[PDB]
């Protein structure tokens, strides 16, 4: 995913 | 006027019995209580 | 008794104390792509799930004003939850409002439909777009919103609209990195402000992942  | 009513997501027209519409005719009234 | 419909995201469900609440209005703020329409499509399917799986065991009604209703998205969500794609589509009633008068007229048809079959959810995306003289429109919209509340009270359906009564839950959505999105809620005797992250995928709303 793109979660930081 | 198929464009102004509901259809299932599969494209089927949704039929509504005239009695059903008559039964809810006053549902939205904001009559004084 | 209240039923809480899963949004597809565990974190978002937690923020909502279980999920989207039947019997009241959930108003979501944000432009297309912030997740508001994706949440609506996901709910149109999850509301059909057994109550033990987070559903409302009912049909969904979707009033669109943006031209962004997509049956294919419902099929993807259905597959994700192991539900019959054909049944799911047959259980979502859709209408596109042409103008504000039509938008309100659709609620009469909606009420008649709810008398005949069990619905768990009514979606209005968007409830205000067609409204954008001024005072006339404001009064008409106010009436529309009170009608939605009456439907929620009368039929016990969850009403979700995109863009207030004490029972209305307001969600403010914003963009996160990539497919992630953030939902924020305000003034809550439990917490002044609270937020949760979620993600929008091909098969609906899910949890954000790194
Ligand atoms: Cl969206
Ligand atoms: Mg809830």
């Amino acid at each position: 995913g793109s979660m930081g | 006027p198929t464009l102004l009513g509901f259809h299932t997501a599969s494209g089927k027209k949704v039929k509504i019995a005239k009695e059903s519409l008559d039964k809810v005719k006053n549902l939205f009234d904001e009559k004084e209580q | 008794e209240i039923i809480q419909i899963t949004t597809g995201s565990k974190e978002l469900d937690k923020l909502l104390q279980g999920g989207i609440e039947t019997g009241s209005i959930t108003e979501m703020f944000g432009e297309f792509r912030t997740g508001k329409t994706q949440i609506c499509h996901t709910l149109a399917v999850t509301c059909q799930l057994p109550i033990d799986r987070g559903g409302g065991e009912g049909k969904a009604m979707y009033i669109d004003t943006e031209g962004t209703f997509r049956p294919e998205r419902l099929l993807a969500v259905a597959e994700r939850y192991g539900l019959s794609g054909s049944d799911v589509l047959d259980n979502v009633a859709y209408a596109r409002a042409f103008n504000t008068d039509h938008q309100t007229q659709l609620l009469y048809q909606a009420s008649a439909m709810m008398v005949e079959s069990r619905y768990a959810l009514l979606i209005v995306d968007s409830a205000t777009a067609l409204y954008r003289e001024l005072s006339a429109r404001q009064m008409h919209l106010a009436r529309f919103l009170r009608m939605l509340l009456r439907l929620a009270d009368e039929f016990g359906v969850a009403v979700v609209i995109t863009n207030a009564h004490a029972s209305t839950t307001r969600l403010y959505l914003r963009k996160g990195r990539g497919e992630t999105r953030i939902c924020k809620i305000y003034d809550s005797p439990c917490l002044p402000e609270a937020e949760a992250m979620f993600a929008i995928n091909a098969d609906g709303v899910g949890d954000a992942k790194d």
